[PDB]
Protein backbone atom coordinates (compact mmCIF):
# COMPACT_ATOMS: atom_id res chain seq x y z
CA UNK A 1 0.00 0.00 0.00
CA UNK A 2 2.69 2.84 1.39
CA UNK A 3 5.56 0.53 2.90
CA UNK A 4 8.09 3.80 3.52
CA UNK A 5 9.21 1.24 6.19
CA UNK A 6 9.07 -2.35 4.55
CA UNK A 7 9.15 -3.96 7.12
CA UNK A 8 5.38 -4.44 7.17
CA UNK A 9 4.57 -7.79 6.65
CA UNK A 10 4.39 -8.62 10.85
CA UNK A 11 0.89 -6.64 9.89
CA UNK A 12 0.40 -7.69 6.34
CA UNK A 13 0.97 -11.57 7.57
CA UNK A 14 -1.48 -10.93 10.76
CA UNK A 15 -3.90 -9.62 8.10
CA UNK A 16 -3.95 -12.52 5.89
CA UNK A 17 -3.70 -15.15 8.20
CA UNK A 18 -6.90 -13.70 10.76
CA UNK A 19 -9.10 -12.06 7.42
CA UNK A 20 -8.32 -14.35 4.81
CA UNK A 21 -7.27 -17.94 6.10
CA UNK A 22 -9.25 -17.88 9.44
CA UNK A 23 -11.95 -15.75 7.63
CA UNK A 24 -13.81 -14.68 10.40
CA UNK A 25 -13.21 -13.44 13.76
CA UNK A 26 -14.73 -10.26 14.37
CA UNK A 27 -14.32 -10.99 18.50
CA UNK A 28 -10.93 -11.05 19.51
CA UNK A 29 -8.86 -8.90 22.63
CA UNK A 30 -5.63 -9.56 24.25
CA UNK A 31 -5.18 -6.18 26.53
CA UNK A 32 -3.66 -7.16 28.82
CA UNK A 33 -3.82 -4.72 31.42
CA UNK A 34 -6.29 -3.17 30.54
CA UNK A 35 -7.46 -0.99 26.93
CA UNK A 36 -7.33 2.63 27.83
CA UNK A 37 -3.58 3.41 27.28
CA UNK A 38 -4.13 5.55 24.31
CA UNK A 39 -4.71 8.81 26.01
CA UNK A 40 -3.08 10.78 24.17
CA UNK A 41 -3.35 8.67 20.98
CA UNK A 42 -7.30 9.39 21.72
CA UNK A 43 -6.59 13.44 21.50
CA UNK A 44 -5.48 12.64 17.47
CA UNK A 45 -8.28 9.74 17.34
CA UNK A 46 -10.89 12.76 18.01
CA UNK A 47 -9.19 14.50 15.56
CA UNK A 48 -9.28 11.88 12.89
CA UNK A 49 -13.11 10.50 13.93
CA UNK A 50 -14.28 13.72 13.86
CA UNK A 51 -14.94 14.44 10.18
CA UNK A 52 -15.57 11.41 7.71
CA UNK B 1 -19.46 5.48 -4.43
CA UNK B 2 -18.50 4.62 -8.69
CA UNK B 3 -18.88 1.05 -9.77
CA UNK B 4 -15.66 -0.74 -9.46
CA UNK B 5 -15.62 -4.13 -10.86
CA UNK B 6 -13.02 -5.17 -7.67
CA UNK B 7 -16.03 -4.62 -5.07
CA UNK B 8 -17.70 -7.61 -6.31
CA UNK B 9 -14.40 -9.17 -5.07
CA UNK B 10 -14.45 -8.15 -1.51
CA UNK B 11 -17.57 -9.41 0.77
CA UNK B 12 -19.10 -7.16 3.78
CA UNK B 13 -16.83 -10.15 6.10
CA UNK B 14 -13.32 -9.32 4.68
CA UNK B 15 -13.87 -5.73 5.04
CA UNK B 16 -15.95 -5.76 8.23
CA UNK B 17 -12.96 -7.91 9.71
CA UNK B 18 -10.54 -5.06 8.31
CA UNK B 19 -12.78 -3.00 10.26
CA UNK B 20 -12.34 -4.84 13.32
CA UNK B 21 -8.58 -4.74 13.21
CA UNK B 22 -8.51 -0.86 12.76
CA UNK B 23 -10.41 -1.33 16.18
CA UNK B 24 -8.45 -3.48 17.62
CA UNK B 25 -5.51 -1.21 16.49
CA UNK B 26 -6.35 2.24 17.59
CA UNK B 27 -8.32 0.88 20.92
CA UNK B 28 -6.02 -2.65 22.77
CA UNK B 29 -8.79 -3.95 23.73
CA UNK B 30 -8.58 -6.23 26.73
CA UNK B 31 -11.79 -8.22 25.56
CA UNK B 32 -13.39 -8.71 22.74
CA UNK B 33 -16.50 -7.45 24.93
CA UNK B 34 -14.89 -3.41 25.05
CA UNK B 35 -15.77 -4.13 21.26
CA UNK B 36 -19.35 -3.81 22.25
CA UNK B 37 -18.76 -0.71 25.12
CA UNK B 38 -19.82 2.50 24.31
CA UNK B 39 -16.72 3.57 22.62
CA UNK B 40 -17.27 0.79 20.29
CA UNK B 41 -20.32 3.19 18.26
CA UNK B 42 -17.59 5.70 18.09
CA UNK B 43 -13.94 3.44 17.11
CA UNK B 44 -16.40 1.31 14.35
CA UNK B 45 -17.59 5.23 13.50
CA UNK B 46 -14.18 6.01 12.97
CA UNK B 47 -13.18 2.32 11.39
CA UNK B 48 -16.27 2.34 8.85
CA UNK B 49 -14.88 6.27 8.09
CA UNK B 50 -11.97 4.84 7.19
CA UNK B 51 -12.35 1.36 5.62
CA UNK B 52 -14.86 3.45 3.58
CA UNK B 53 -12.62 6.17 2.38
CA UNK B 54 -9.80 3.62 1.65
CA UNK B 55 -12.43 1.33 -0.11
CA UNK B 56 -13.50 3.68 -2.24
CA UNK B 57 -9.85 5.17 -3.04
CA UNK B 58 -8.56 2.15 -3.83
CA UNK B 59 -9.10 -0.40 -7.00
CA UNK B 60 -8.51 -3.57 -5.79
CA UNK B 61 -9.58 -5.07 -2.38
CA UNK B 62 -6.04 -6.37 -1.97
CA UNK B 63 -4.56 -2.61 -2.71
CA UNK B 64 -7.06 -0.99 -0.06
CA UNK B 65 -6.26 -3.98 2.33
CA UNK B 66 -2.87 -3.05 1.88
CA UNK B 67 -3.46 0.38 2.19
CA UNK B 68 -5.41 0.03 5.24
CA UNK B 69 -3.06 -1.83 7.00
CA UNK B 70 -0.35 0.39 6.27
CA UNK B 71 -2.46 3.33 8.28
CA UNK B 72 -3.52 0.83 10.68
CA UNK B 73 0.30 -0.73 11.13
CA UNK B 74 1.46 3.22 11.67
CA UNK B 75 -1.02 3.60 13.65
CA UNK B 76 -0.19 0.40 16.15
CA UNK B 77 3.44 1.49 16.41
CA UNK B 78 2.49 5.30 17.16
CA UNK B 79 0.25 4.43 19.95
CA UNK B 80 2.66 1.85 21.47
CA UNK B 81 6.00 3.85 21.21
CA UNK B 82 4.67 6.97 22.24
CA UNK B 83 2.90 6.13 25.40
CA UNK B 84 6.22 3.37 26.32
CA UNK B 85 9.28 4.64 25.23
CA UNK B 86 9.14 8.30 23.97
CA UNK B 87 7.66 10.12 27.19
Amino acid sequence: GSMSHYGNQTLQDLLTSDSLSHSDGGGSGGGSGGGSLECDMESIIRSELMDA
Amino acid sequence: GVRKGWHEHVTQDLRSHLVHKLVQAIFPTPDPAALKDRRMENLVAYAKKVEGDMYESANSRDEYYHLLAEKIYKIQKELEEKRRSRL
